[PDB]
DNA sequence: ACAGCATGCGCGCCCAGGGCTGATCGTGCAAAAGTCGTGCCAGCCGTC
DNA sequence: GACGGCTGGCACGACTTTTGCACTCGACTAAAGGGGCGCGCATGCTGT
């Protein structure tokens, strides 16, 4: 952890029961800012209709959503993904749609 | 993810737009004709005759259907597929580098001949350089238009069944996976291992297999042998297709392949052929007769032209 | 979390169990004892059925909120009739009297 | 005008249950429509306007009954 | 489609099933899988249940459904009700009437019993072979007999023609069809009068009540076997959760098509004239088929399936989960709540909460859609959404007007009482956390460690008013279980107001006059101190002394700057002397209390808010901190330690001499270190004086120190001197998980480091203390479920019923000092009859009134020791409480209104206290260990004493002892009210003679438990007795005899020259004298002695009415009890004598103590003691009043140990709920010797005295039990079992035909409706008058 | 003539033991259904 | 513009495969049917 200057006094009810007050300079100084790391994994399988392929085309998706995807459908290292965006797609076949 | 789809969500969208009486009735009469593609309203005369007269003319239902076509997944229902394209172009941007006009020229008419190739049509639309190619890029960037439902999160994996391994120039069964249960599985892992020994996938297709041979080997009933392989799918190192290597024929010839290599290699021989548009079934039957398969040319033409084959309509 | 309306489930037509997948938290019989301790009536009525286990009540109530009606359209939805049918399967009868 | 305590409006006819239902059916008229408030509006919702009409004594069960008889007689 | 008032369940008829729905299926053809189109006949398909989708059908006619009530071709036309799928079911037609499995018998099983014949016979003839003979006569055999294939062949051979026997139940339908119910019931009553057999009683009562149930129910018993069988809607069948569900794979579907198949086979074979064994095998296997339909069993294992499904089908699948469960009942999702962490802030007046803006936008999202579509900026709802996630600055401007006056609900995970949830007005705040108002840490009970909180949003319309009326916190300033003001200021407020009103001496400036006083302006201008001096100031003060007016005045008074500045906050006329003293938490709670009493609610809520503001403000500018120099080390403590061990080293030396054991040394050590703890504590209290002082010299204590520790501990804000004793001074003793205190305490404190042995031993206490919280919290939260389970059914009904008889209210106090006066007990409620002054003819109240502070002051300044008060129980009112006796309406005030729910606050109010007591009952004995020397019975305060329940015994000394079992002592306060009331030990030796009284001093009793009086009251030798072996082995001067294994009492010897009073048996006795030895009065003849309420597990025994170990017998009227009078050769102490008829006799098997030695003829109500009294004998003899004060006074005596207060109202309500299910002594209209309801008994007595007949119905005996059998005694079958089996409940309700009547809670909760409690209850009334209008 | 204790008998409860269902498992076969081959008929084209 | 040849589509027949009955066939579960043990109690011989 990190030690800081601590003052003992009730101030405007800001410290009530077990609560605590901190300054803005603590936020400005990056003090005890935390970093996290997660993982997402995609799986490719072989179904009864044959094997699965990966990206290189997608229906019903605009170009703005696929602009951040490199060829083969992998994201650029260092790109910023926010919310419901797409990382690495895939495809599963159907049949008898060509009549 | 256990969610409502199709006319449940679409009808739920219809209930939001206020419809006093008639707009709601004819609206519910429209929403039931939507298909998985979504742009098929079939015959409008059926929707008009289904009302059972009492006014409600065609002009009143036309604006209602046009209101159905404006829902969330852009183009909906309408007809001829040339309508929903106009709605896709109208609500897309409304400010474009001359894409709107040329979009109405291409979407209006002449699009039938412009899909295969441009050629002389490039002089018809007067466009030139990268304007026409960029417009075709826009047409390629449009869209089936709907099909936004589904929401198919999961795939139902085959999970294999029994397994095999190739040793020193030979493939043998192993039935790898996972006392009456151990022996019960040992029977299938046994007859399946001998069936994998007699049949090798080997090279190019598979050796013809007759249920009478596998039934004669262990003296097991062929009904029980092929009955289990029908539901279950044996998963080998390549492929998925267990009952396909069980049901066959005697090929009706001494010099030979079975229906598996007959139809398989028939479509393979028809794959590379017709330098332009030969579409000759008698020539393919002669090529099959040159290999000694004893083809009557009646079964080769009818059986070869089936299963997604373009024949004989390729002419 | 602070959900509002997410996707639902086919079984019992109830929202999903937990957050991120948008859970609908929990409402216990102890809080029922609290509202009953207040003598609360319409609030208990909406928390138990229309807002929780009622299917078409989300559509009618939702259309009442969008249009600004703010009316419950009182009555007994869903489980009462299903109970009439499940009991009616048995050889004993249920009626309606005043 | 915010109402901190409802007891002053309940003191008219004491129940503390009836104010919610009577003020509710009074809030149905101005809520849905086809009616006008008898008190000048502060731009606040009709929810408090109900309690303020109960506090002014202009609206009660008997008044809504007489107005109901007037609406039935005028129809 | 309309409100549900009530329904009785009746047995359906085949004509009723043909009435409800209609369908015909001759073939098991459902749907062709290559088509997916309606098909002819079949079930589970679209052929029945009307249209398949919306309203339409494929027939070729009747497609528009212009006609109804018939079938077309492949699609049922009849709807006649509504909906689409779930609509009218249809049915199938069986050829031979059959099936049910669990129809006649519910295991058990009333049918097959009512008819009169064993169940094995019917179960045997329905299956297998055996036939029932019918159309008998002309021979000795009867139709009640059963036959077998051999007896069938020999029967048709010998008996010949007119002999009919059938396999199916058609023979049972005819035999039951020929039964006459009225004449049979008359014969069962005529046989009921003659037969005295107890086993015959219950059977005849059951049969009679059954037959009657068929009489008034109107249901034919032959309807039990149904010909027409309806089928259920297919889609209502819940699909298996595993993998995907399929309607064709349904467990019952295979059974349905199986019954259809066996039905077609049955029709084909009956139309084919098949052999008898064949078609009869078809009938039996059809019976087994429907056996498989409804149940999985009772025929054996009938289960079928692909995976062999277990069968939780129709039997177990009704409303799912083996009963009525799914509706309500916990885990349903809330749909529009949220959760977040709470943060405190010095704003948000009492109704408001900080709501993060990110959380507010999603909850009010639909209102956002509505007002965006309303105010005119919008196109479509989806584009409105687009505006929602694009978050324009105008959207928040919309939301500001959205929230406004529409508050929100707050919920914790636990709710221990009503106030646990409250509503507040949201105020948008930047953050990820929710802000809550500081003033209440109590109702929520949780401080802020980062706990997570739930937020529920009701909408509706009237839910807004319901939120702003009975919920918002500003409406309830009081607790429903007490009436003492909640939301008492604390923490920084107490420190700020204590530092604010404080007085100072000799500072800069003084001796000046300020008006108003106007001094506050200076305080910010310095040149003055807020705590410096007292200065003449002119203050204006209002008052209410003039009725409806305010009398003012302005005076010159002395006060401190802070006090006069705080006087601005006083709202117009509170007295000035309340702020004229140093304000602690006490004076703060009294300030808000007197402010709420005098000025009401609205003044004291904003008053409390402003006291909060100035409290955190001046507490903010106070600037108090802690430090190492604040804690002082006593200089005499080093001596107190040195004095302690110097004594211990002496006592330990005694252990080297062998004169002192380990126990005496132990107690001496504990006493030495305890006295040392007291001495170092006083040295600490004297040390904390004169530390941080204002500038001054001399004086004495120099303006008592301003240091933080004395302000915190002395002011009572947060800490206290108890922990200061651990901070400064010694540590005292420690708690080892053994039960023996260590002899080497910790002599140090936190000023210096502790030794590894001190900190090592100090851990055992915490280790033994950490595991109690959750373990006791389990049961502490478990009792509330059962309390609500018993208490939920009571509701408010009437306004004032009126009555005369009631509960006599007299002040009672615990031992030693006075506990509660008559005020708190008589406060509120209702006073029955009149209460006279000490003078005659003068009445305090004309009839009755609700007692408030004024009338209580009239009772205080006058003398009344007995106040007649009404209550529950008494003033009994049909279907609930009269809502008069229950008044004083805690946490409010008014005459109590109608519609509230009673027992929900009574349950949560009793079960709300957490954990348990400090000690466990009397068994641990922590106050006194065994008996040191004597019990020390004496009085203290002035006034005369009056001996209650005493019996004089002649002694030679001037003092007279008492042999009575129970003895009380009365003291004089003013008119003779109880001051010190303590229980005198049984048979105490009085140092003061009887008939003599004295006020103060002069100890009147001496009691040691080595003795108990048996003495000769007259001089002369002991009565001659025989000494024989076998009676001398008894356990506590040779002993002679003992009445236990058989001190037997004999005639007293009145002379020393001749051998010639009555002695009670203690149960264990040893004779201390020899026969023929001279003894005198007042001298020892034989002297030697021989549940326990409190604790929560004992409270569960108080409500549950457990039976004690040693019961206490009670005495009735007449009888003769002296010295085992009328005692038989065996089983001593049995009372023979008639004594005025009433042959009262009690059987005591000679090993138990004797009732009394005197009194001769006694009466009902006399207390013979003999151990803890059982509530059954008290209710049977004393009455309902002694049971009421029994349970109430005991439970109160349990809760008074922790200082928590609970009013008697709730406990009395529970006692009233335990008085249900009482039995009648004599026959009524038609019934004998069974259980009944008190309400029905009272109504039938009202009909008894109503018109003509002298006696219809008779006296009854009240029964109690509780908490278990009373909860299962509910007369409503819908709420009867939420736990027990559903089948037997539906069978009892099916055959009996009892009405719902819907009075209760879980009734309208589980079935569902607007509940008949609260506002909704008024709704239920508001319709009835309309229904009464036409 | 009444009371005690010993004996005999009836019934409740726990333990042990057998027996249908369950776990499969088999599949023979006559026939019914699915599929492939095969011949026939109608539609399309070229040149005489 | 009429006709015969080519070819594709379709209905029918034959081949192959696989489903309801029909009689199996030997190594479990735990729930229910039977029996023994023990206990309660009623009857009666007897000693007081």
């Amino acid at each position: 952890g990190q030690n800081m200057r601590v003052a003992f006094m009730p101030w405007n009810g800001y410290n009530f029961e077990d609560s605590i007050l901190v300054s803005e300079r603590v936020v400005q100084e990056d003090r005890f800012t935390t970093i996290h790391i997660q993982e997402l994994a995609c799986v490719s399988r072989d179904t009864k209709l044959g094997p699965e392929e990966i990206t290189a085309d997608i229906p019903n998706v605009g170009e703005a959503a696929l602009s951040k995807l490199d060829e083969s459908g992998i994201v650029y290292i260092g790109a910023e993904v926010t919310g419901g965006d797409i990382l690495v797609g895939k495809v599963t076949p159907k049949g008898e749609t060509q009549l | 993810e256990t969610t409502q789809t199709l006319q449940d969500y679409l009808m739920w969208q219809v209930e939001l737009t206020p419809f006093t009486d008639t707009d709601r009735a004819i609206a519910t009469s429209i929403v039931d004709a939507v298909d998985d593609t979504g742009y098929l309203t079939i015959q409008i005369e059926d929707i008009v005759d289904s009302i059972g007269d009492d006014e409600i003319g065609l002009e009143e239902v036309e604006a209602v259907l046009k209101r159905i076509q404006r829902f969330d997944p852009v183009g909906v229902a309408a007809k001829d597929l040339r309508d929903c394209l106009l709605i896709q172009l109208s609500q897309f941007a409304k400010e474009t580098p001359w894409l709107e006009e040329a979009r109405l020229i291409i979407s209006d008419h002449l699009d039938l001949l412009a899909n295969h190739d441009f050629r002389t049509l490039m002089r018809v639309t007067r466009l030139k350089e990268e304007v026409l190619k960029e417009a075709v890029n826009l047409i390629q960037s449009l869209d089936x238009x709907x099909x936004x439902x589904x929401x198919x999160x999961x795939x139902x994996x085959x999970x294999x069944x029994x397994x095999x391994x190739x040793x020193x120039x030979x493939x043998x069964x192993x039935x790898x996976x996972x006392s009456a249960n151990d022996t019960l599985l040992r029977v299938s892992r046994c007859i399946v291992e001998q069936q994998q020994a007699f049949f090798e996938q080997g090279e190019e297709y598979m050796k013809p297999m007759v249920l009478a041979d596998i039934a004669q080997a262990v003296e097991m009933h062929e009904s029980t042998i092929s009955r289990v392989t029908t539901q279950k799918y044996l998963h080998s190192p390549r492929g998925i297709x267990x009952x396909x290597x069980x049901x066959x024929x005697x090929x009706x010839x001494x010099x030979x392949a079975s229906s598996t290599a007959i139809r398989a290699l028939v479509k393979k021989l028809i794959a590379a052929e017709n330098p332009a548009k030969p579409l000759s079934d008698s020539k393919l039957t002669s090529m099959l007769s040159e290999q000694g398969i004893m083809v009557a040319r009646r079964t080769v033409a009818k059986y070869r032209e089936s299963l997604s084959i373009p024949p004989s309509n390729q002419r | 979390h602070a959900r509002s309306t997410g996707s639902y489930s086919l079984v019992t037509q109830q929202p999903l169990g937990g957050k991120a997948q948008f859970g609908g938290q929990r409402f216990g019989e102890m809080e029922v004892w609290a509202l009953e301790a207040y003598g609360a009536a319409y609030t208990l009525q909406e928390m138990l059925t229309v807002k929780s286990d009622d299917v078409n009540g989300r559509t009618k109530m939702y259309k009442n909120i969008v249009d600004g009606n703010h009316q419950m359209e009182p009555g007994m939805p869903e489980s009462f009739n299903v109970l009439l049918k499940e009991i009616r399967s048995l050889g004993i009868n249920i009626e309606l009297e005043d | 005008m915010a109402r901190v305590t409802v007891q002053d409006a309940v003191e008219k006819i004491g129940n503390r249950f009836d104010l919610v239902l009577v003020a509710a059916r009074r809030a149905r008229q101005m809520q849905v429509g086809g009616k006008d408030p008898l008190v000048p509006e502060e731009n606040d919702k009709t929810t408090v306007i109900a309690l303020r009409e109960i506090e002014e004594g202009l609206i009660n069960n008997q008044i809504l009954d007489v107005r109901e008889r007037q609406e039935q007689q005028e129809q | 489609t309309e409100e549900f008032d009530a329904i009785k369940i009746a047995l359906a008829s085949p004509d009723m099933i043909r009435s409800w729905s209609f369908g015909e299926v001759k073939k098991p053809e459902t749907i062709n899988y290559r088509t997916f189109k309606p098909e002819r006949d079949g079930l589970f398909c679209a052929r029945i249940f009307g249209p398949v989708k919306d309203y339409e059908c494929l027939c070729g006619k009747y497609k528009r459904l212009k006609h109804r009530g018939v079938i077309c071709e492949k699609c049922g036309v009849e709807v006649t009700q509504t909906k689409v799928r779930r609509e009218r079911m249809g049915h199938i037609e069986l050829a031979s009437p059959t099936a049910h499995i669990w129809f006649l018998k519910s295991l058990p099983s009333r049918i097959g019993l009512l008819l009169d014949m064993p169940l094995r016979d019917i179960e045997r003839v329905l299956y297998f072979e055996s036939y029932v003979v019918i159309e008998g006569g002309m021979t000795n055999l009867e139709r009640q007999q059963i036959l077998t294939e051999e007896q069938y062949l020999d029967a048709l051979e010998e008996f010949g023609d007119e002999f009919d026997a059938k396999m199916g139940a058609e023979a049972i339908q005819a035999l039951l069809k020929s039964m006459d119910l009225e004449q049979e019931c008359e014969q069962l009553r005529e046989e009921l009068n003659e037969t005295n057999s107890e086993t015959k009683r219950k059977k005849l009562t059951k049969r009679i009540k059954l037959l009657e149930a068929f009489v008034q129910s109107g249901n034919k018993p032959e309807w039990m076997i149904l010909t027409v069988l309806p089928v259920l809607p297919p889609d209502l069948r819940p699909l298996v959760p595993l993998d995907g569900g399929r309607f064709a794979t349904s467990d019952l579907n295979d059974l349905y098509r199986r019954v259809i198949n066996r039905n077609n086979r049955l029709k084909r074979l009956l139309d084919l004239a098949a052999p008898d064994i064949i078609v009869r095998n078809e009938k039996r296997m059809l019976q087994e088929a429907v056996d498989a339909l409804l149940d999985n069993g009772r025929r054996g294992r009938a289960i079928t399936g692909s995976n062999k499904r277990p069968l939780k089908s129709l039997a177990d699948m009704i409303k799912g989960k083996q009963g009525r469960f799914r509706q309500n009942l916990l885990g349903k999702r809330v749909d529009y709540s949220g959760r977040s962490v709470i943060t405190v802030g010095p704003y948000l007046r009492l109704h408001q909460c900080g709501l993060p803006k990110k959380m507010a936008l999603e909850l009010f999202k639909p209102f956002i859609y509505g007002k965006l579509e309303l105010r005119g900026l919008a196109t479509t709802i989806k584009a409105a959404k687009k505006m929602v996630e694009r978050e324009e600055a105008v959207v928040w401007d919309i939301l500001d007007e959205v929230i406004r006056e529409h508050p929100v609900l707050l919920n914790r995970a636990p709710t221990l009482h009503r106030l646990g949830i409250q509503a507040f007005e949201p105020v948008l705040i930047e953050g990820k956390a929710i802000q809550l108002h500081p003033l209440v840490c109590a109702a929520y009970n949780a401080d802020f460690d980062g706990d997570q909180m739930a937020v529920h949003v009701p909408l509706t319309l009237e839910a807004q008013l319901e939120a702003r009326a009975l919920m918002m916190s500003t409406n309830n300033i009081l607790s429903p279980a007490n009436g003492e003001p909640i939301i008492v200021p604390s923490q920084d407020v107490v420190l700020g107001l204590y530092y604010m009103t404080r007085d100072c001496v000799n500072a800069k400036g003084e001796g000046m006059v300020l008006t108003g006083p106007k001094e506050a302006e200076r305080l910010y201008r310095s040149g003055l101190a807020s705590l410096h001096a007292r200065v003449k100031v002119r203050i204006t003060e209002y008052e209410k002394d003039a009725n409806g007016e305010l009398v003012a005045k302005t005076s010159l008074k002395d006060t401190t700057v802070g006090r006069a500045i705080l006087w601005m906050i006083v709202p117009k006329g509170l007295p000035y002397s309340i702020v004229n003293q140093a304000l602690g938490k006490k004076a703060i709670s009294k300030m808000l209390n007197t402010c709420y009493r005098i000025l009401g609610l609205k003044p004291t809520v904003i008053f409390a808010d402003q006291i909060m503001y100035t409290g955190f403000a001046y507490a903010a500018r106070s600037g108090a901190s802690v430090g190492i120099d604040d804690m002082v080390i006593p200089e005499k403590k080093h001596e107190i330690i040195s004095e302690a061990e110097a004594e211990v080293a002496e006592i330990q030396e005694q252990f080297q001499s062998g004169l002192v054991t380990a126990g005496e040394r132990y107690n001496k050590v504990i006493d030495i270190w305890a006295a040392a703890n007291d001495r170092v504590s006083k040295a600490m209290m004297d040390n904390l004086q004169t530390e941080t002082v204002i500038n001054r010299d001399g004086q004495e204590e120099k303006q008592v120190s301003f240091n933080s520790i004395y302000m915190m501990a002395d002011s009572g804000a947060r800490g206290s001197a108890a922990q200061i004793r651990q901070l400064a001074g010694m540590r005292g003793l420690m708690a080892k998980p053994d039960g023996s205190i260590i002899e080497t305490p910790i002599t140090a404190n936190f000023r210096e480091g502790l030794n590894v042995l001190q900190y090592f031993i100090s851990t055992h206490g915490a280790r033994k203390g950490l595991a109690d919280t959750a373990l006791k919290t389990a049961n502490s939260g478990y009792l509330t479920r059962r309390l609500v389970d018993v208490a939920q059914d009571l509701v408010v009904t009437e306004d004032d019923c009126g009555t005369h008889e009631g509960i006599m209210m007299t002040p009672v106090i615990e031992g030693g000092d006075v506990k509660e006066p008559l005020r708190d007990r008589v406060l509120g409620r209702v006073t029955a009859e009149d209460v006279l002054k000490p003078g005659t003819a003068d009445i305090l109240v004309p009839r009755n009134t609700l007692l408030h502070e004024q009338w209580c002051d009239l009772l205080e300044e006058n003398s009344v020791d007995a106040v007649k008060v009404r209550s529950v129980v008494s003033c009994d009112t049909d279907f609930g409480v009269c809502a008069h006796c229950y008044g004083r309406d805690l946490a409010r005030g008014h005459i109590i209104n109608k519609g509230e729910a009673i027992g929900v606050i009574a349950a949560q109010s009793i079960g709300e206290p957490g954990t348990q007591l400090t000690m466990r009952t009397f068994h641990i004995g922590g106050a006194a260990s065994r008996a040191a020397a004597e019990s020390s019975i004496q009085v203290k305060n002035k006034g005369s004493i009056k001996l209650s329940n005493v019996k004089s015994v002649v002694n030679s000394s001037g003092k007279l002892v008492i042999t009575s079992r129970n003895t009380e002592l009365k003291l004089i306060d003013e008119f003779g009210r109880t001051k010190e009331s303590y229980k005198v030990p049984y048979g105490a030796v009085l140092a003061k003679g009887d008939g003599e009284q004295v006020a103060g001093g002069e100890t009147v009793a001496n009691w040691d438990p080595h003795t108990m009086p048996v003495i000769t009251e007259v001089s002369g030798f002991v009565r001659f007795t025989d000494m024989i072996d076998g009676q001398t082995i008894t356990r506590q001067s040779l002993v002679v005899l003992d009445s236990a294994e058989r001190r037997p009492a004999l005639k007293i010897v009145d002379a020393q020259g001749n051998d010639v009073a009555q002695y009670f048996l203690p149960g264990k006795a040893i004779v201390q004298l020899e026969d023929g030895v001279q003894i005198s009065s007042g001298d020892t003849l034989a002297r030697i002695p021989q549940d326990i309420t409190g604790g929560l597990p004992r409270v569960a025994d108080l409500f549950e009415a457990r039976r004690p170990k040693e019961p206490a017998i009670l005495a009735e009227i007449s009888g003769i009890v002296s010295f085992g009078k009328e005692t038989k050769g065996k089983r001593r102490l049995v009372i023979t004598p008639v004594d005025g008829s009433d042959p009262y006799e009690e059987m005591i098997p000679k090993w138990r103590q004797l009732n009394v030695f005197e009194g001769e003829r006694v009466e009902r109500g006399d207390v013979i003691s003999d151990g803890p009294e059982a509530p059954h004998d008290i209710l049977r003899l004393r009455g309902v009043h002694a049971v009421t004060r029994y349970i109430v006074n005991e439970v109160q005596d349990v809760y008074r140990l922790q200082g928590v207060k609970i009013n008697d109202k709730h406990i009395e309500v529970i006692v009233r709920q335990m008085l249900r299910k009482a039995t009648i002594v004599n026959a009524g209209s038609s019934d004998f010797l069974e259980g009944e309801q008190v309400e029905y008994s009272r109504v039938k007595i009202a009909n008894r005295e109503l018109e003509a007949n002298g006696k219809v119905g008779a006296t009854y005996s009240r029964d109690l039990l509780g908490i278990t059998k009373a909860s299962l005694a509910t007369e409503s079958f819908i709420s009867a079992a939420s736990f027990q089996e559903t089948t037997r409940v539906l069978t009892e309700a099916a055959v009996a035909g009892k009405r719902d009547e819907l009075r209760g809670l879980k009734e309208n909760v589980i079935v569902g409706r607007l509940i008949p409690a609260g506002t909704g209850y008024a709704y239920h009334q508001d319709r009835m008058r309309r229904r009464a209008a036409g």
